[PDB]
């Protein structure tokens, strides 16, 4: 099935959709079309009604035992009603009781399953997929759910098709069908006519595509399901440690059940009954809600990640993220704001300020001559930025430009200084201006001076100052042409170095006027043709800008440092401006300096400088096509702050490589196609939520909301919480098995009535079975978090035998002791003293002996004494469950006599953490108490 | 250098304004937190030989909550009817007496409370807030619960340091806490400090959300923010929150670190350089260099 | 995994960690015994009306089996009986007070005497007649005592009345009167405050004359004459109640 509309032509594609291919259809049209032909593709999914879901939830897991063990009860009573009349209702309740505790522990599940699952999916709005439709005469940008059938949308390098698009303008647009075919080569798009397969058309724009590169704008055809590919349709460490531990877990738990149903059965149990408490002790060992815990975990922090700016596109960037080394970052829009402003000019030989602003608009000079009139001239003509509408009353401080930052700069900066930067360009003629590439370095536009001259063709151009002034030879003093020697070089370099050394964008100025024999007023200027004179120019002067760092960028850096992370910057600047930036964030610090740094402070030349003797380097981009691979790990090895000035995107890749064959959890920036298979090689990719394209997002594990490198800072600091707070819930859920298992081995061993029956058990586990979840949920970030060096992957594991013993012996034995208190205390106060209690479990299990007797003398009928057994079952539960509920409420906020209920057992906890807080112990298993 | 007291609406506001206005330049407007005034904050913060390039180049605002000025009489009952939205209403007339157009802000606290309602009610007026430990939400449930039965049996001034440091350094009990104390016991009138307090207490929800390109959604501050919290402070669940259901684009998360209770005070070196960053990339001091690289 | 030096420390630091937890436990114990009065119970709701309990105790849940011969087969019984019934002979209650008969003894202060119960008011199952209780001649003996509780004050009469279950034909003669509990011991005071207190008794001899020799009896023994000892529970078999069998072999 492949019809499309390739076959027809630009006039007919009017009628066939009724839309103006320069124009668009309205916002009117538009709304109506997708209220009748419905949202954009949308890829309806399958589901499951989540019925099915809760009835695994019930059937799943080892619940099927309880079931089991309460259909057994529920046969056994039936069998002895149906037998014998007068039957005991026990079997009955204590099946009602196992399906109760199935039932419950079914719902506690579904309930955290349901509320991780609806944490989770809340992403997926945070950055909703954009489409760029020029709807109503403007370049608006409409949700991708809205487009419709009929609508022209223009797509850009790096942003994915919305729709099927029959383009109809393309400018060098080329195509990334990886999606569709199996060849990755980007295939380019023109609106001609190939092949006659709309596959191959080379004017059909597939959905869920990407455009690599260029621009090209088209008429959506298909939109929804009918779409081409809308027709047609391993685990992690830590989740390898945890299942590990459970299964070792599990054994254990089957392991003690089977010893404590033989041991019951030595001890003249009822079938039942040791069937029910084998059931019994299987269920309460092995660690069931803990899959769900390490899940609440994670998808708690990737929440608390994306109120921080930092949204995380899966859940195992979120346990990667913590573990991090090595955070290869960008300079422009992640360590610095991108609001660059006007600083410092330098002409007429004086490093003039830009300071200007409401008062003394003239800082360090008024008006000056004809220098600064040819500066404001060329910057206000060499630019390609306006003011939008609608905003003619706000101060120029606080206005709206569109265009590169730079040239926003530049624009206020000057109509500040001069006055109405629109008038400027509308008396002036612009006719010629070559578009702006990192090739040529200049920006030529050919100009009409209407003053005196009237050459009809000037040489207005800004770029680099380094190469500018190759070309303009001549140079311009106090308004004067004079040839340029060297002396005025040496100057030109001076204030280069002076202004580049504060961190300052620089740029250069050179102009000339044509002489008109060459080229007379009627001239077809062309790109091919040399035409203009494109050397020997006259310079004017140098303007730089600041590009501030962000306000927490400063901070983030020396956390990175505190914290043993090596922060790398990738920039395509200058070196001498890398290395002011770098200083001005931190990644150099203070005290360590360059090879270059050393031989200016030693007087030395730079090649007798030991480089060992540098902890700061600053590697060039062109460097970097040629050092191999060792030298590139020497220089990443013995560095511990290194720049990477005038490096292309796509030397990252070399990076990571190099950062990452040192064992590294290196961490990087996208924004941009060319950053593709770096963040795809690094172990944590970054994308940006703004200024980033919609490949860097695709090929991205994480996106940073602000675009700020302080958020890759405070991601790493959050996912380093998950580390300890997934062994401490690991030991609350341990901490329960002891105070369920000690009873009956007690009972054995001294020989002292039961104090913990099945149910009981059962409804000990039941109800200490949510304290890891909420411990979760309420949980305070522990300080000297980003003091310590960062994790080893593989070297370090969860579980330990500091952290079982921890939970199991300590802990554990607390919580039994306070519960073996509960029983005792009521026994005595009922009668049997606890020194009489030792040998009496034979005979208080008797059923044929109704003259037990007190400490007091007092004579016991069988179930009188099975009364009190009773209470102090459900006393022992009530005392554990509530113990454990109380301490943590305590632990989290700290860091007549039935006083031996829960009181007891917390005094003897903080008695406990009172005496292993006076014996410190050595990390420091002290925290868990 | 000069104390007007402009009166009007709910009360008399007291301004000690130490600078002269730059034009039309934006004056740095300051609001204090409960339990103190500017002298005991931010006299410590501006006076810092960082800040003095920054003040230079601008003019400071100081201003005082009613009541909670230096030297100042009671009332038997009091009754401080300002509340959050009437104690951020009379800070246009303030403007409109000293002659002042637009204002950056500077908030710890109630200060930074008012301040936000204060620009998301005149936009105009605000051109960027500073705001530090910002509380968005009221008491809620269980923390209300816990203040209406933890602090009827315990001092207001012992509430007061509980809000301000977190309980590691207030268990430590170090110079700063008592060096502080000192000036929340004495240098403030209780009994309207107390009034002032219930007051913050009784705060509605600043309606505030996330940007999420659907025209229905809530307003936000459209000025550049920056939220500084101390690591070990308190309210840094707060300012999260408050980070969240704000625009990413012109705010900023600053968590301090090795800090704790009040950023302003404890780490005056790199609030006074995050602070000059801000205004730089605002577009103001665009030649005052970058302080890791200055001593050099 | 070896590291004698680790496992010892190990062991030693979990001995003076247990050593610690227990001495923890054991002065919490201490201090609740402390609070704990050793003369009477401090909550006695547990235990509201006497049980009934037989005495020997059989080996075969309330079984007594016995061979009409064998003087093996009845010796367990046989010696079980005179050790109980040791203080019960008159050489030891001698120091015991005589007792009025038909009232409450209410006492006060820490005077705190016992009635005593004559050896002879069981009739031919004391151990002054013959020494084989019942047995070797074919009546075996078998006592029904009910259960001591402090501060019991029983209304009305109270009487056990043991009627056989086997259609009668195996006539069942409990012997101290027509199964009266004299009323005159019932204050039980509990032990340290009722120094040689012998609670009373009831003898029950089972007729098993040779022509029914064999079979077995159901004799159901109960309170029947006060009010305030209950007798009728849905679960509790023995509260107020009591039912043994014997067995007569050969
Ligand atoms: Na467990």
């Amino acid at each position: 099935v492949s019809m499309d509309d390739h076959k027809l032509s630009l006039d007919e594609l009017h009628r066939k959709y009724g839309t103006d291919l320069s124009r668009g259809l309205t916002s009117a049209r538009a709304a109506e079309i997708l209220a009748r032909d419905g949202p954009n593709a949308l890829t309806p999914p399958p589901t499951t009604p989540e019925w099915i879901k809760f009835c695994r939830q019930l059937f799943g897991g080892f619940s099927m035992l309880l079931w089991i063990g309460a259909i057994l009860c529920f046969l056994a009573y039936s069998i002895q009603a149906a037998t014998e009349e007068e039957p005991q209702n026990d079997n009955l309740y204590l099946g009602v009781v196992l399906s109760a505790v199935v039932i419950i522990t079914g719902c506690f599940s579904y309930y955290q399953e349901a509320k991780s699952s609806k944490i989770m999916e809340s992403f997926k709005n945070m950055v909703p997929q954009q489409a760029l439709v020029i709807r109503n005469g403007e370049k608006m940008s409409i949700n991708a759910e809205e487009v419709v059938v009929g609508d022209l949308v223009e797509v850009k390098g790096g942003d994915r098709i919305p729709a099927d698009l029959r383009i109809i303008s393309a400018n060098g647009c080329k195509v990334d069908n990886s999606s569709l075919t199996g060849e990755s080569e980007p295939q380019t798009r023109s609106p001609d006519f190939t092949n006659e397969n709309p596959l191959e058309t080379r004017n059909i724009a597939f959905f869920s595509t990407n455009c690599v590169e260029g621009t090209a704008r088209g008429i959506v055809v298909y939109t929804g399901d009918r779409t081409v590919m809308g027709r047609i349709a391993g685990q992690t460490p830590i989740a390898a440690e945890i299942e590990h531990f459970i299964h070792i877990i599990t054994g254990v738990a089957v392991f003690l059940g089977v010893s404590f149903f033989i041991l019951s059965l030595i001890l003249e149990y009822t079938w039942l009954e040791a069937v029910i408490f084998l059931i019994g002790i299987i269920v309460a060992n092995v660690p069931e809600g803990l899959l769900a815990t390490v899940t609440v975990c994670l998808t708690l922090t990737a929440k608390r990640m994306a109120r921080k700016n930092c949204l995380v596109k899966n859940l195992e960037a979120v346990e990667t993220l913590g573990s991090t080394s090595t955070i290869c970052s960008d300079k422009t829009g992640t360590l610095t704001q991108n609001r660059m402003t006007v600083a410092h000019m330098w002409f007429d030989n004086q490093i003039h300020e830009a300071d200007t602003t409401e008062n003394q608009s003239g800082v360090s000079f008024d008006k000056t001559s004809a220098t600064w009139l040819a500066l404001s001239r060329i910057a206000g003509l060499c630019n390609r930025a306006v003011f939008q509408a609608n905003q003619e009353n706000l101060p120029i401080l606080k206005r709206a430009v569109a265009g590169d930052a730079s040239e926003s700069a530049l624009l206020k900066c000057i109509e500040l200084c001069c006055g109405s930067v629109k008038e400027m360009r509308e008396r002036y003629a612009k006719i010629v201006e070559i578009p702006f590439n990192s090739t040529n370095k200049y920006q030529l536009s050919i100009h009409k001076n209407p003053n005196t001259s009237e050459p009809q063709h000037l040489l207005v151009m800004k770029g680099a100052p380094e190469r500018i002034l190759d070309r303009c030879s001549s140079i311009l003093l106090h308004g004067k042409e004079q040839p340029l020697d060297e002396e005025l070089k040496d100057a030109f370099q001076n204030a280069y170095l002076e202004l580049g050394g504060l961190g300052e964008r620089v740029l250069g100025f050179c102009h000339l006027f044509l002489p008109d024999e060459q080229f007379p007023e009627g001239f077809q200027f062309d790109t091919d043709d040399v035409n203009f004179p494109i050397d020997n120019l006259c310079f004017v002067g140098l303007i730089s800008m600041i590009d501030p760092p962000r306000a927490a960028v400063p901070d983030a850096v020396g956390k990175c440092r505190s914290a043993g992370i090596k922060v790398i910057m990738v920039t395509g600047d200058h070196p001498i401006t890398a290395k002011a930036i770098a200083k001005g964030v931190g990644i150099i610090s203070e005290g360590n300096e360059t090879v270059e740094d050393i031989a200016a402070r030693l007087n030395i030349p730079v090649s007798q400088v030991n480089p060992r003797d540098a902890k700061a380097c600053v590697v060039h981009g062109s460097d970097l096509k040629d050092m191999t691979s060792e030298q590139l790990d020497d220089i990443l090895k013995y560095h511990t702050e290194i720049v990477f000035a005038r490096t292309s995107p796509q030397q990252k890749l070399i990076i990571v490589e190099g950062c990452q064959r040192q064992g590294a959890i290196v961490a990087v920036t996208g924004d941009g196609v060319n950053d593709s298979p770096a963040l795809k090689k690094a172990d944590i990719g970054v994308a940006m939520g703004i200024a980033g394209s919609d490949v860097s997002k695709q090929a991205a594990d994480m996106i940073l909301l602000d675009d700020n490198f302080a958020s890759i800072v405070t991601g790493v600091e959050e996912g380093r919480l998950i580390f300890d707070n997934l062994k401490k819930s690991i030991a609350y859920t341990l901490t329960s098995n002891i105070p369920e298992i000690t009873p009956f081995l007690i009972f054995i061993i001294a020989n002292i009535p039961l104090p913990l029956g099945t149910v009981t058990i059962l409804c000990i586990d039941l109800g200490t079975d949510m304290v890891p979840a909420i411990s979760l949920a309420y949980e305070q970030a522990e300080s000297d978090i980003m003091k310590r060096q960062p994790r080893n992957p593989k070297t370090d594991k969860l579980v330990n035998e500091r952290l079982i013993s921890m939970a199991y012996g300590q802990i554990g034995m607390i919580q039994a002791l306070g519960g073996f208190f509960t029983y005792f205390v009521i026994l005595a106060e009922n009668g049997f003293l606890p020194i009489h209690l030792l040998g009496l479990r034979v005979d208080w299990d008797d059923r044929w002996i109704n003259d037990v007797e007190d400490s007091y003398g007092q004579q016991w009928t069988y179930e009188q004494r099975k009364i009190v057994e009773f209470t102090c079952h459900t006393a022992f539960f009530v005392s554990i469950v509530v113990v454990q509920w109380a301490d943590l409420v305590i632990c989290k906020t700290r860091r007549t006599w039935w006083f031996c209920a829960f009181p007891y057992s917390l005094l003897i906890f903080v008695y406990d953490k009172v005496r292993k807080l006076i014996i410190r112990r050595r990390v420091e298993k002290e925290t868990y108490y | 250098c000069q104390e007007h007291d402009i009166e009007t609406t709910h009360g008399v506001v007291h301004v000690t304004i130490r600078g002269l206005p730059k034009g039309n330049r934006p004056v740095i407007l300051t609001y204090h937190d409960i339990g103190l005034n500017h002298k005991s904050c931010f006299n410590a913060f501006f006076n810092f030989e960082d800040m003095q390039e920054i003040t230079q180049h601008f003019a400071v605002c100081h201003v005082d909550a009613p009541g909670q000025q230096e030297g100042a009489p009671s009332f038997p009952t009091g009754y401080q009817y300002p509340t959050m939205d009437e104690l951020a209403e009379m800070l246009p007339p303030v403007l409109t007496h000293l002659s002042l157009k637009s204002i950056i802000g500077i908030g710890v606290g109630a200060g930074a409370y008012i301040l936000s309602r204060f620009a998301l009610n005149h936009p105009e007026l605000v051109e960027g807030l500073v705001l530090i430990n910002v509380d968005p939400c009221a008491k809620g449930w269980i923390d209300w619960a816990a203040s209406k039965l933890s602090g009827l049996t315990t001092n207001v001034v012992d509430i007061i340091l509980a809000h301000h440091f977190g309980q590691e350094e207030l268990q430590a009990n170090l110079d700063l806490i008592q060096t502080y104390r000192m000036h929340i016991a004495q240098d403030i009138n209780q009994d309207n400090l107390q009034l002032f307090l219930n007051s913050y207490n009784g705060r509605r929800d600043l309606e505030i959300e996330r940007p999420i390109l659907g025209d229905n959604k809530s307003k936000t501050l459209k000025c550049s923010t920056l939220l500084v919290v101390g690591d070990n402070s308190p309210a840094v669940e707060a300012v999260v929150e408050c980070n969240s259901r704000l625009n990413p684009i012109n705010t900023t998360l600053l968590k301090m670190a090795d800090c704790g209770g009040l950023p302003q005070v404890v780490q005056p070196g790199k609030l006074t350089e995050a602070f000059k960053y801000f205004l730089q990339g605002m577009g103001y001091i665009p030649s005052a260099s970058m302080t890791r690289l200055a001593r050099s | 995994g070896r590291t004698a030096k680790s496992w010892g420390l190990i062991l030693l630091f979990y001995l003076v960690f247990y050593g610690f937890l227990a001495a923890l436990f054991s002065f919490t114990m201490w201090v609740m015994l402390q609070t704990l009065n050793d003369e009477v119970p401090k909550y006695r709701d547990q235990i509201p009306s006497p049980g009934l309990m037989v005495f020997p105790k059989p080996v075969t849940a309330l079984e007594y089996t016995f061979s009409r011969s064998d003087p093996t087969s009845y010796a367990g019984y046989i010696e079980d009986l005179k050790k109980f019934l040791k203080p019960y002979t008159l050489e030891e209650q001698k120091n015991l007070t005589v007792c009025p008969d038909g009232a409450l003894f209410e006492q006060k202060g820490p005077v705190y005497v016992a009635c005593q119960f004559p050896i002879s008011l069981l009739q031919a199952c004391s151990g002054m007649n013959d020494p084989d209780f019942g047995y070797s001649q074919g009546n075996p003996c078998i006592l029904v005592k009910m259960n001591r509780i402090i501060g019991l004050k029983p209304e009305g009469v109270p009487r056990i009345d043991c009627v056989s279950k086997n259609e009668d034909i195996p006539n069942v003669a409990v012997y101290p009167h027509n199964g009266m509990i004299d009323l005159k011991y019932f204050p039980y005071y509990g032990k340290k405050l009722h120094v040689g207190y012998l609670q009373p008794l009831v003898a029950v001899q089972v007729s098993f004359a040779p022509n029914n020799t064999g079979k077995e009896v159901t004799v159901e023994c109960k309170i029947d004459g006060s009010a305030n000892l209950k007798s009728q529970d849905d679960r509790d078999k023995f509260l107020g109640r009591v039912m043994f069998k014997i067995t007569a072999r050969a």
